[PDB]
């Protein structure tokens, strides 16, 4: 992910 | 090319334009018992034989006329056969349709290359009308004055008899595959005669003089399924008799190319720095700004009103231009990621003189690597002969197709092909969490050699310095000391890390790969590269994060830099990174200033390029002098 | 291009392929104090330097290997760096994927001309199995062994030490866009490890020396959404470490071509004419079988029971090949009209060694001018110096777009275009009421000038005919006299017809026009077309049939013409249109034959050449030797 | 259209 530089993530989104 | 026949039972009537080659076949129906023939022609009509003349097909006459005839039948042609006569009466008109085939500014094939014809179209992309919220070729109408700035000219100019259109008729036409990304206006106001519904329409020329102006515009941009040509085409068609259909007895043609959309690298010239301010993005803030004062550039900030917790600028849009011998205008693409900043490009971005284009699935899933930090693009660079005097556009893949591996957009992909001015190199980018080259490779201007320096990421260079730095008796500092809340290594416990070396092998391994790639698609030498020294990690899934700040993710602005604060170890009271950093660029003429993002960007594993986005000054180069 | 780095404090081992460059990188890692640096090489390593040198990145190193090691780390490489002394333990493997570059016939660009490199894919369009009725490459597997015929080979050879592989893993793969029109078998049997499933495979190599055996089919012919370019990779991945990922160590890559769809000129040879036995279709049936008799050619006659009262075998296919330097086939292109014979290119037709294609809307809207009657191609022609070795293609299409206007689909155009081998050529033919270019021209053979003869149908000389008739005495010649159960004409009410004469009048503009047109795209003059005598009128919608039978729209083999009966006034005892029709093709060498086709396919607004369709003998030219 | 060459025609088919 929301805040987050990765477009998804298991774990930081 | 026309042909025309005389028979000597009756005299026929034939139209010239003039400019055009017309051939005299007096074979087709001459006399049986002929033998030889005579040309009597008016003072106003030149013939070329190609003093009787042998009457066989080898022979040829070809007729040319200096001045259009005020009057039908003017110009008289006799064909003495031996002896019987037949006769020609002939009456010669002026049609041009004349474009800025020469690209220089002021008004039936296109080539490139400064020798070169053929005129450029620029896409309707910006919005002139203060009183909307679509771009400028959504309608079939122009509603400002200053939206023909953005339109190429088109002349008709037609020198005709008086009472010269009452049996022959003017269409203006193109074809039903290019109707649909084009639109005529024709200047009288601007009313619509060519478009995506109309692929025909039926001029009203009067007898005489005649001057007629058409405003082209183009409603997309070159992709996989359009080569970028355009041609629009004039016929005159014969309407003598009322029940035979038309004839066309004249066509002429002129062909456009819609002007691509072109990126800018580092070394341009800056012009305005855009960035978001979210909660906390003070500091962050106020270095950017004086930044950009120190290199003489305005500001765009993003309220977090508008912001929605985003702070991603670089990801979100890709600033370039499109210009013709006319008028030139920068272009923004717009992402297929869609997170929180997905109304600033359409709604603060796009506006007078500022175009809009998006591509890929809006809704649909896409993948980290479709972000516009992985989207970079080069110096002009000569490889092996080729001249690349735009650059190149540069993206990040993986090293072979598998189930887990990512890529950029194939829709992304065949655009960025299709403009042909940049042809883009894949970088193997996989490797890292996120997946962005620019979290690896940069690019810096430099008085010598090519006129840039390449910047690497160099996991060797780093582990180097640590060793110097505890060769020299400093092996107790404390890596993170200038930071608080957080765990500080010393350099010893840092070096004695068997799994952070073999990770660091391992990211050394693919840069190594990375670079190899570089200096054979860009020709390139040992010479122009520079290592930054930096350290990674495997973390979940194996996939490489930043140790300390990424010093090569930086803003370039100029001779002015603003790089991430890596907080290393303090050695004489200076980090020793920072020293490293300045004794390598320095000697260049860039100046280092470095901006602190720990806690609000690097935290979000981001740095100050991937939340700042620059706008740059369009090339001095002319793309229709390129030869791709 | 591989670049390998020295450090004093540990020996690293690396991995180098026979045939590519190594540069040996030593100033990245050197003593600070150092200033010189010498080589010793093991007698099997070659090294060059571009009797110590200079430390300095301007010079470089440069390694090379004639024989792979039988064993890991075989060869070392000591740097003395002035005396400190580093090392360098190295073994040599080779790899390579070999292909038929050189279009000869025996085993990473594709470019064109006969000083070019590149292989040639050949689609797997026909049916050598006998069992089913779907091509051959609608399933994933090859079920005979003639099957591997039309298979390109490509070869994996690696020489390796022995326990090689279980460090490292070879890849094949292909691009994601690319994937969906490739399909590989490992021959062992055929099994496939690449297609539009599988992206990627783990190829299985034990160490030693190896050869693995490939074969690659292609499963989409060229259109505008495929270049036509398809590239295959080989990667060596280190594994070294199990937690690690595996990097990528060595690419290489083959690039294929697949072969385009290839029309045949009337001037070629025949091999076999198809023909259909509709009702009373007995007279004209036993001409063809006695025309092809005398060229030396085979029938295939299709039932009624099969043509579902269909007699237009033109319209329905088109035949052309596809070569490669292994293997040529016959193509059959199914046009979307689909009335009566829209089973027979289907079922009868596509066989062993017999490919077929379609493309359009198969039940969508079409128009009249998406037969195959509408599609020709033209004998191979030099154009202001660009060569045509294998022809031009030509089509009917309209002056301008219109509401009423007809035109070919944009599927066909864009596959005809995309098959670059044979530019297409535009033509204006949607003048006539069926709207079919071989209604007003043919091509012929002739032994002399370009070796061809371009005949176009011309009202006037019919009328000029008529003309020296009447002027003999012979003015009361009946028209239409042969024939029964219509009305006979007088040379005279033929001759004072006002509306006859404006029609042909129109008429012959309109192929006037077509016959500049065809100058000017084929380079031709005015003594390489021969005007065949013929009467047009115009109908319903203002458009034109023929008035007698189009006697240039006959059937060509070789030098044998069947020709529609005229049925024209009979003069001494003989037809006058017959007559001229004689006196200007025999002295060429044809032979003209007439055939009856009055009351079966004149009535039904068709010819000789309209109920038949020939298949030619492909091009001695390569069609990879054109340079379009 | 049916038996005629026409593909479509409001007379003849
Ligand atoms: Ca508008
Ligand atoms: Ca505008
Ligand atoms: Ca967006
Ligand atoms: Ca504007
Ligand atoms: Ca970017
Ligand atoms: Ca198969
Ligand atoms: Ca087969
Ligand atoms: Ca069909
Ligand atoms: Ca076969
Ligand atoms: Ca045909």
């Amino acid at each position: 992910x929301y805040r987050d530089h990765h477009y998804r993530h298991p774990k930081y989104c | 090319g026309t042909l025309i026949r005389v028979t000597p039972e009756q005299p026929t009537h034939a139209v010239c334009v003039l400019g055009t080659l017309t051939q005299l076949d007096i074979c087709s129906s001459a006399p049986d018992d002929c033998t030889s023939f005579s040309i009597n022609a008016s003072p106003g009509v030149v013939v070329d034989i190609a003093s009787t003349w042998p009457l066989d097909p080898g022979v040829e006459v070809t007729l040319t006329m200096k001045a259009a005839s005020g009057s039908t039948g003017d110009q008289k042609v006799q064909i003495s056969y031996y002896p019987v006569k037949a006769l020609l009466y002939l009456t010669a008109v002026e049609i041009s349709l004349c474009a800025d085939i020469t690209r220089t500014g002021k008004v039936r094939t296109w080539t490139w290359g400064p020798c070169g014809q053929g005129a450029i179209l620029l896409v309707n992309c910006d919005r002139d009308n203060l009183e909307s919220s679509a771009m400028d070729c959504e309608d079939d109408e122009v509603l400002d004055s200053e939206d023909l700035q953005d339109m190429s000219l088109m002349t008709l100019s037609t020198k005709t008899p008086k009472d010269f259109f009452t049996n022959h008729t003017l269409v203006l036409h193109v074809a039903r595959s290019e109707m649909d990304k084009v639109r005529v206006f024709q200047a009288t106001k601007c009313s619509v005669v060519l478009g995506p519904k109309w692929p025909s329409h039926y001029l009203m020329v009067p007898g005489g003089k005649h001057n007629m102006d058409f405003y082209v515009e183009a409603l997309a941009f070159p992709d996989t399924d359009f080569p970028g040509l355009i041609t629009l085409t004039i016929s005159l068609l014969d309407t003598s008799n009322l029940e035979l259909p038309e004839a066309v007895v004249f066509q002429d043609s002129v062909v456009f190319r819609v002007a691509p959309w072109i990126m800018t690298p580092n070394t341009q010239p800056p012009q305005e720095v855009y960035a978001c301010s979210i909660f906390e993005n003070e500091d962050f803030l106020k270095s950017v700004t004086t930044l950009a004062m120190k290199a003489k550039c305005k500001l765009t900030i993003c309220p977090e009103e508008e912001n929605m917790d985003d702070q991603w600028m670089q990801d979100e849009m890709e600033i370039g231009y499109i210009q013709a011998p006319h008028k030139t205008l920068p272009v923004v693409f717009d992402s297929p990621r869609n997170r929180g900043l997905k109304e600033f490009p359409i709604k603060r971005v796009m506006g007078p003189d500022f175009g809009y284009v998006t591509r890929g699935p809006q809704t649909g899933g896409i993948s980290g690597l479709d972000s516009f930090g992985n989207l970079e693009v080069s110096p002009p660079v000569t490889v092996r002969g080729k001249e690349y005097p735009l650059g190149r556009i540069l993206f990040g893949d993986s090293c072979y197709p598998s189930n887990d591996s990512r890529q950029m957009h194939q829709a992304l992909q065949d655009f960025l092909s299709a403009q042909q001015v940049q042809a883009p190199v894949k970088l193997y980018s996989d490797w890292l969490s996120v997946g962005h080259v620019d979290e690896f490779l940069s690019f810096v201007p430099a008085p010598d050699r090519k006129g840039f320096r390449l910047l690497l990421a160099s996991p060797r260079s780093c582990y180097k310095l640590f060793q110097e730095q505890q060769n020299e008796g400093h092996g107790e500092a404390l890596l993170f000391e200038g930071i608080k809340k957080k765990k500080q290594q010393k350099i010893k416990n840092i070096l004695s890390n068997k799994t952070l070396r073999e990770h660091n092998s391992f990211v050394e391994r693919c840069i190594d790969w990375n670079r190899e790639l570089l200096k054979r698609e860009l020709g390139l030498a040992e010479s122009d590269i520079i290592d930054i020294p930096q350290l990674f990690k495997l973390k979940e899934f194996s996939k490489a994060e930043a140790f300390f700040p990424n010093m090569v993710n930086m803003l370039v602005l100029g001779k002015h830099l603003g790089i991430p604060k890596p907080f290393g170890p303090v050695i004489n009271g200076r980090c020793c990174l920072e020293e490293k950093v300045c004794s390598l660029l320095e000697p260049l003429g860039l100046q280092c200033t470095f901006i602190n993002d720990f806690f609000t960007y690097h935290i979000r594993h981001g740095e100050v390029h991937c939340g700042t986005n620059v706008r740059r000054k369009p090339f001095s180069f002319k793309w229709w002098n390129m030869v791709p």
